[PDB]
């Protein structure tokens, strides 16, 4: 029984077709019957390896941003790591600039002017300016009068981190607006609440639109560290930029302490719980697929990225009662990748090059991959690459008594051109 | 919710042979425009041609927005229909091309098919283990039914969804794996422990029977712009709601285009093309028209529905004057549906349909007076007078609105032309265009 | 089945080997000299030795400049970058117009790199921290070392990480019993999923389950990548990817386009030149298509005549629709194609010519076959007469509504009655303008 | 043979335990 | 050189001048404009003297006469270690910075400070690294054998070196450079032990060196302005640097020059198409050259009596009168036939294979007739159509083919004039249809 | 406008007990079976037997004997108003303001 199925070119297969079809002047060589005629031959095998499937001639590796780094590599009872990624751009500074502008010095006036402009003349100083501090203490209801001097002299990220939960004075002019009362009244609220359900629409839109199972669609192409600054001949610059790149309060704030460690200080070392360095302030990503930019190569993308393997797995899903064979000369002896495909995911009882007697005792183990009187197999899938039907008939001569033909085709590729000349020859 | 100016139009009033009925689906008149709008609707429902610009032309008070909104009503649910106006493009955070691109990406939709799993049973035992600071969580949940019992592990999101809307042993809950939703159906065991804090006890439900894990497949619709902004930044889900998304790079656009085509070819996604409707498109700028004429030539571009009420008018940002305010290169791309003014029978049908939708019992002679007023002045004035006349009849305690209510409403409220004559009669009382006025009576 | 986007009928320039143009190939009808000039330009691109060569595709509407630009992109191949643009893109409310221009210029220039990455991956059997000595001091981290047990097929290693690596390890919520993937180039780590050695039918978090990774740990993998020069610039200006607090904080912020300084571009060029000479980089210069160049004002053209004269600037192609018009941004300079005379000396004008009736008829025929609607001959001739009479575009856009009316009439054939009904329902620009002229309601 | 369940390392943690008859809380 | 393709000014390797500043007729890729080239040589010797502050020169003339070529020749003949900033008139209209701020940044990018610093460096090949990693506590010890062609020595390594060598994993045979002060090792490569590769280092380990550092004043201004780090030099969000830190940096630079640990190197700022600046920018330039730390500004314009932007009156060269008063003007002239022939000869010599002589004469005739730049653009496409004919040389008929295809300005203008209704005019009128 | 009902317990805490449990698991500092709290208001006094999960909210919010508190039924989250008016015992120096003893019953169902 003869059947034929024709398939559309998939997206990655078509883009590989176009990028290796361009060249300089190909003049459509493979469909100019160069395979029929007898460099041209290199283009012919390139077009064949593209037109079958990508992973039969190069591996689809991981999807990662390009690491713009100069990390410690190797030439190839524990192996240890230190994070040593640096940008290749080295901005070099003279030592005179640092040692005469940034650091204090006996002939420099950095520390004196710093104190004189930040402490002696700060308008929130209670030692000189009491009434202004008392003015804001009446306004904002602050318990301590040095708090304005503390806020005025603290970096923004650090001031964000040590956020105080202490309530203010109750005689203040800080009158809590109705939106703050609405947010605080639903801070830990159940469902089936009238004010509860009004004030969370993002969680309703999350649960309704199934955002917990969506996939990553974009990854950046290049990822880089901050550009390294390289001052020669000083360790103070090394200490300063190592402290600024890895400030332990900021790094620990974007972190989490391990649980057995929290056991160790809370019970074993007796540290009070509120004196822990605070953690867990890094924002939660939208999904598990959105956590990191590295994308693993998926088995299902191997299944779906081919014009012919998709309909092939559809066909062996449909075909169960008859053991079948594949002409592996559609890619010139490529057993390996189909082997990995059908013992990775589509696992079956299998035999591949006593060998001929194993598949006739029972049809549960299929004959599967052989390179072309063994017609005792129930069927055989011989499909294309035949610009000559002589090898086709000699392959089906080897092949129960019933023979069945399964033909595969891809439109737009060279199979239409060799398989329209050879169609009239049959 | 509320009755608006376009409350009555439910469909395009169209038969299956693309021929408009005289009066159906809350519409009347404009038979050729209705047939052309139905042709565009069938084009959208086929969904295989991209970037067909359609322009509607006509005088004001003709039914252009009624035609477009009838297209949106008959278009069916879960297919996108943006209804932007011309003035909304000019922003301080986006560029105009960026705003047009975002409207274009909003108009095109993706029907993601997802495989999910439902569990529903009687909760046996919870074993939430938390760290000292409470940041890291892991637990074991145990749930049974009449048939069988299973022990499941727990993650961070499931534990925090169990904590909020707090679940005790004795409850019947339902969990969807793909969305992570928690639905406490009620309390079944009715346990003897009654803490004095709990005052809200859920209603009794019979504990469920059958297998816990039931396979389920669901489909949800997300537009291209939402996927674009979700992949744009780390916190992109907020930027749907706050709208702080902006000047999004072209890299995420092309990568999401490739990924969308990928999800299309493996069968995960089924793209439904939508309709972008730009009311008062004469309000736009020449740079916007340039981007519009170059933006319809992509595969991810919807059918664009355009409306104008201008004659030969000045194209904005330019010295010259063009038909409909639209330049010639854009006018050549578009295909124009025309609309023509009404007569007394069509206007009578309009106010009858409106007063049916305005729950007003109007007398026949008052209806004739309203039709003469509508032909005399405008359709919108006689549409607006019905609710006022209803209120006046309510003040006199009669349900049926009569002729004297219509005359009192006509005397109390002024239309366009009478107000123009009243301004022209005693123009010194109003502030002149040169800023001159006389505010004293002597 | 497949959506048509007014250009799907175009597959290439359709030239022959010697540079001559076949009359029918690739969906092109006519425009022989334009196709030959564009093929010469494609050959010049594939030479990959020039910088700042520019052409202007002069012509009227309905002529095929945009078609020629996408034909250039189809002939060149997806490996060499192609950056389409509209002239209204260059006006941004967040950064200068000129910096948007140079950002598109370095979007056009491509790169081909091959990089080897040190990779650690395997199943997490052991994960035990080491506590610090003085935890409440806060000037060090709360831990000192983390010992990690990684197991895969054929190899098994124990991993004593720095705390900064364990930051990313805890940020991906790595538990015991999942397959992970440490990239040692940047310190990023990806949690693949829970290992399938254990039971996989009792979780509630729809996790994906992965087999044990093949090969040893400490796999050194070489991958090939295609990036642009602009993407290097935007990665170095906004440094996301490191494991320092600058990079972790730079991920969270909303990005704004900033004026990328020239010094960054010279440093990126020096690094790329080192990659060229070291042997893993090969430069792929590309093509940038500024459509509607009349909309650009005098400032862009004034900066453009200097930006084209640099050593790295790609080949830009330009399209103009207008004739003898005034330049935007000025009120006295009257110049051809909306292009100032300073730029026009750098520019190589490629003229395009309007169509005849037979060319219009064949274009309608091919567009109908691409849209999978078969037409009758008299209806095609009628549509050709309307295309000569109204415009080619109106005859193109009318093809789908008569198809819709044909499916309405329960037949697959387009007749002249469907064309007449498309005339009666929808109108072109000319009849609409006359209807505006006769009416007094400012219709 | 049916694969073993995943190891459950809960050392170093407080415990919420809610049962049919009564609810517990183990703390530190 | 970085990555450089063939550009318009690529043949220019500097001013073709002798020792007495007399221009050779054709040297260093540049031919003609001998009075202008002598003037540019005098300005070059001004900049190389470095004792004159804040002069402005105006290179004015007809289009395509080599003004940008003259400026590129000055920049090439200046060499490196002298700052050069070439901006256009459309750059300084910033959406974040003011016009005078962008002009001040461009002024201060072309003034440079030269500092000589002597550091310490140890660079050799690792024979063998051993670590006695018996970590009873946090302490570890190890020894390092480092070799050059004339050195072979063993070192006792402290704990911080062991930490620094654990990362950047050094094996035996690798070539490393150690900075003892900062503890940063750099892996230059692996030596010749194949059985990326680098040569084994020469002798005298632990050799001090002088690395001459030249930084501009803009970078010192960005650093000293305290809330912007050095990442502003790459990100570009410097954001309106205040005047007081500029005054502090000027006083510190004067102190460094007086006490002799820094040398100031003046540079050249080039403004291409200066006619697009506003009158405010002309006022700031008008009063910006009186600072002692002001570079030698080059301005190039090709406009006649035109309007000044931001005003409504006309002025010579597109510039106001006081700015023309505060600048000396270099004039440039057009080219005759032989200069066009020499320029096309040089550009075709560098750009591609040789031409037949009659084809070169046809190029010279076309360049005289239409434009020099049009013929220079015709050169490459004529060569490409010659390769499509599969011939090495470029004949006359390839030039005829390229002349038929690629139009110049005059043919395009004329052909627009006979086909007017097909195009769109100022009033937006166009006959798209071809019938009647 | 939205109408609803608020089922709250308000008063002054006179005694709160982290009550222990039989079979106290293993290797745990405490094993709280329930928390008994004794509330006092104007002409009202109640003893509330709460779930154990209110204990960590109590311990976080510095809820001790001699304070006026205000809880919710269904959420079970404590909100400490302050100390009671009468127990201004540290009469020399104080910081926390002394709320008067709250009116009404200990159990209120307001709308
Ligand atoms: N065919 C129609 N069917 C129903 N209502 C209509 C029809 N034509 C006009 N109207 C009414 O006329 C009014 C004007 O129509 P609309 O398009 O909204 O404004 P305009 O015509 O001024 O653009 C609308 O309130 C609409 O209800
Ligand atoms: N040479 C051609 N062959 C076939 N179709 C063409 C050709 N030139 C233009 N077209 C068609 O005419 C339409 C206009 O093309 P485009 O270049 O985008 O606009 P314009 O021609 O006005 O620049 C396109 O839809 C295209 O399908
Ligand atoms: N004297 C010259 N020597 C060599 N090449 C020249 C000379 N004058 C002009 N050119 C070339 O002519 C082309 C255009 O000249 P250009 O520098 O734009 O003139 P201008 O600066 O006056 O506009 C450039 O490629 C330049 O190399």
């Amino acid at each position: 029984i003869e059947i034929d199925v024709l398939c559309d070119l998939t997206q990655r297969q078509a883009k590989l077709y176009q990028v290796l079809k361009s060249q300089i002047s190909t003049n459509y060589d493979a469909i100019e019957n160069a395979a029929t005629n007898d460099n041209l031959i290199n283009a012919v095998m390139q077009f064949r390896k593209v037109c079958n499937h990508p992973d039969l001639f190069e591996r689809a590796d991981v999807d990662s941003p390009f690491s713009f780094t100069t990390f410690g590599k190797t030439t190839s009872k524990f192996t240890d790591l230190i994070y040593s990624s640096r940008n290749p751009i080295k901005y070099s500074l003279p030592r005179l600039i640092y040692e005469d502008l940034i650091l204090p010095n006996y002939n420099n006036d950095v520390d004196i002017a710093n104190k004189l402009k930040n402490v002696k003349f700060n308008i929130f100083n209670p030692s000189t300016n009491y009434e202004l501090c008392l003015f804001l203490s009446k306004l904002t209801g602050e318990p301590s009068l040095n708090e304005f001097f503390r806020v005025s002299t603290t970096p923004l990220l650090k001031r964000v981190i040590e956020r105080t939960n202490g309530p203010k004075n109750t005689d203040s002019l800080s009158f809590k607006t109705i939106t703050q009362e609405l947010l605080e009244v639903t801070r830990n609220a159940p469902s089936e609440g009238v004010m509860a359900s009004l004030l969370n629409v993002e969680k309703h839109a999350y649960e309704r639109e199934y955002l917990n199972c969506i996939q990553r669609g974009y990854h950046p192409n290049v990822s880089a560290p901050p550009v390294t600054i390289e001052v020669l001949g000083s360790s103070h610059v090394t200490n300063s930029i190592n402290n600024e790149l890895f400030d332990p309060l900021i790094s620990q704030a974007l972190s989490d302490i391990p649980a057995i460690t929290q056991y160790n200080m809370h019970v074993k070392k007796g540290i009070p719980v509120e004196d822990f360095p605070k953690t867990g302030l890094f924002p939660e990503p939208l999904n598990k697929n959105f956590s990191s930019n590295i994308s693993m190569p998926s088995m299902d993308r191997f299944i779906t990225e081919s014009a012919k393997l998709r309909k092939l797995d559809e066909l062996l899903v449909k075909l169960k009662s008859e053991g079948h064979r594949v002409l592996i000369y559609f890619q010139m002896t490529k057993m390996m990748d189909l082997m990995e495909e059908y013992l990775t995911y589509r696992q079956y009882n299998h035999i591949r090059l006593d060998l001929v007697h194993d598949w006739q005792t029972n049809p549960e183990i299929f004959v599967f991959l052989l390179s072309t009187n063994l017609t005792a197999a129930d069927t055989v899938i011989f499909y294309d690459s035949d610009w000559n039907p002589t090898i086709d008939s000699q392959a089906m001569d080897r092949a129960t008594r019933q023979v069945t033909v399964y033909r595969l085709l891809v439109r737009g590729t060279i199979e239409e051109r060799m398989r329209d000349r050879a169609k009239q020859k049959e | 919710s509320l009755i608006a100016a376009h409350s009555h139009i439910t469909g395009l009033g169209l038969d299956e042979n693309l021929q408009p009925r005289p009066t159906s689906e809350g519409m009347v008149g404009q038979l050729q425009a209705r047939r052309a709008a139905g042709v565009i609707l069938k084009m959208v429902q086929n969904g295989t041609i991209a970037g067909r610009a359609v322009l509607v032309a006509g005088p004001p008070s003709t039914g252009k927005t009624a035609l477009a909104m009838g297209v949106s009503q008959s278009l069916g649910k879960d297919v996108p229909f943006t209804a932007i106006a011309g003035s909304e493009i000019f922003s301080l955070e986006l560029s105009k091309t960026e705003a047009l691109t975002q409207a274009f990406r909003k108009s095109i939709g993706i029907k993601i098919k997802e495989e999910t799993e439902l569990i529903e049973g009687e909760v046996v035992e919870i074993q939430i283990d938390r760290s000292i600071t409470g940041g890291h969580k892991q637990g074991k949940l145990t749930i049974k039914t009449t048939d069988m019992e299973t022990i499941y592990e727990l993650g961070n999101k499931m534990i925090d969804g169990l904590t909020k809307e707090k679940v005790l042993a004795g409850d019947v809950i339902s969990i969807d794996k793909a969305s992570g939703k928690i639905t406490k159906l009620g309390r079944s065991f009715a346990r003897s422990r009654d803490y004095d804090a709990m005052g809200a006890d859920t209603r009794f439900v019979q504990c469920p029977e059958g297998e816990l894990q039931k396979r389920k497949t669901v489909v949800h619709t997300v537009s291209l712009h939402e996927i674009d902004v979700i992949n744009s930044r780390t916190q992109g889900f907020l930027a749907l709601f706050t709208g702080d998304t902006g000047e999004i790079r072209s890299e995420v656009r092309d990568q999401i285009n490739t990924k969308v085509a990928e999800w299309k070819e493996e069968g995960k996604a089924e793209i439904v093309p939508g309709v972008l409707f730009i009311d008062e498109v004469h309000m736009l700028d020449i740079e916007c028209f340039s981007f519009i004429n170059r933006a319809l030539e992509d595969e991810f571009a919807p059918i664009v529905m355009m409306a104008t009420n201008r004659g030969v008018s000045k194209t904005r940002g330019t010295n010259y004057k063009s038909p409909h305010g639209l330049p010639l290169d854009l006018l050549d791309r578009s295909i124009i549906i025309t609309t023509k003014s009404y007569n007394e029978q069509e206007i009578k049908t309009i106010l009858s349909i409106r007063a049916q939708e305005e729950e007003v019992e109007l007398s026949s002679d008052a209806l004739d007076l309203l039709t003469k007023t509508g032909v005399e002045t405008s359709l919108r004035y006689s549409s607006n007078l019905i609710s006022v006349a209803q209120q006046i009849a309510m003040k006199r305690k009669n349900n049926t609105v009569e002729v004297e209510d219509v005359k009192r409403a006509y005397l109390l409220f002024l239309d366009s032309a009478r107000s123009v004559k009243y301004v022209q009669e005693n123009e010194s009382q109003y502030i002149d265009d040169q800023g001159n006025v006389q505010i004293s009576i002597a | 089945v497949t959506r048509t986007a007014a250009h799907t009928h175009i597959k290439g320039l359709g030239l022959d080997e010697s540079g001559v143009a076949k009359r029918v190939e690739g969906g092109f009808v006519g425009q022989i000299e334009a196709r030959e000039a564009c093929g010469v330009i494609v050959d010049l691109i594939k030479a990959k030795k020039m910088s700042g060569r520019a052409i202007l595709l002069a012509g009227g509407p309905s002529t095929g400049k945009t078609a020629l630009a996408l034909a250039i992109s189809q002939e060149l191949g997806p490996k060499v970058p192609f950056c389409p643009l509209v002239g209204s893109e260059l006006y941004s409310v967040e950064v200068k117009k000129t910096e948007t221009l140079m950002e598109n210029f370095r979007r056009a220039i491509g790169l081909r790199i091959k990089e080897t990455k040190e990779v650690y991956e395997g199943e997490v059997t052991e994960l035990t921290p080491e506590d610090a000595e003085n935890p409440l001091g806060g000037y060090g981290k709360t831990i000192s070392h983390v010992i990690v047990g990684l197991k895969s097929a054929k190899g098994t290693k124990t991993l004593r990480l720095d705390p900064t690596i364990y930051e990313s390890i805890q940020r991906e919520k790595v538990s015991i019993g999942d397959v992970i993937y440490i990239e040692a180039n940047t310190g990023a780590v990806k949690r693949v999923g829970r290992s399938d050695a254990y039971a996989t039918e009792f979780d509630l978090e729809t996790e994906e389950y992965v087999p044990l990774p093949k090969g040893e740990v400490h796999k050194k993998k070489e991958i090939v990548q295609d990036v642009t020069l602009h993407d290097l610039d935007v990665a170095n200006a906004r440094p996301q990817g490191g494991q320092d607090v600058i990079s972790m904080m730079g991920q969270l912020l909303k990005p704004k386009k900033t004026e990328i300084t020239e010094k960054l571009r010279q440093e990126v060029n020096k690094v790329v030149a080192k990659y060229i000479d070291q042997g893993v980089a090969e430069l792929i210069p590309g093509v940038l298509f500024i459509d509607e160049v009349n909309m650009l004002d005098i400032e862009i053209f004034t900066y453009l005549n200097k930006a084209l004269e640099s050593n790295i600037a790609p080949v830009v192609v330009l399209a103009s629709n207008r004739g003898m018009t005034t330049v935007r941004g000025t009120e006295d300079v009257i110049s051809p194609h909306g292009v100032p005379p300073d730029l026009i000396d750098r520019l190589l004008i490629v003229r395009t010519l309007p169509y005849d009736k037979d060319e219009i008829r064949t274009i309608i025929e091919r567009r109908a076959t691409v849209e999978r609607l078969q037409v009758e001959s008299s209806a095609l001739d009628l549509l050709a007469t309307m295309g000569t009479e109204t415009s080619l575009r109106y005859a193109l856009q009318l093809l789908a509504p008569c198809g819709i009316l044909a499916q309405t009439s329960n037949r697959k054939e387009i007749v002249v009655n469907d064309v007449n009904e498309a005339k009666l329902l929808f109108l072109d620009a000319k009849r609409s303008t006359k209807i505006l002229e006769t009416s007094a309601n400012y219709l | 043979f049916v694969k073993p369940r995943r190891p459950y390392n809960s050392e170093g943690m407080t415990r919420i335990l809610r049962r049919y008859e009564e609810d517990l809380f183990c703390t530190f």
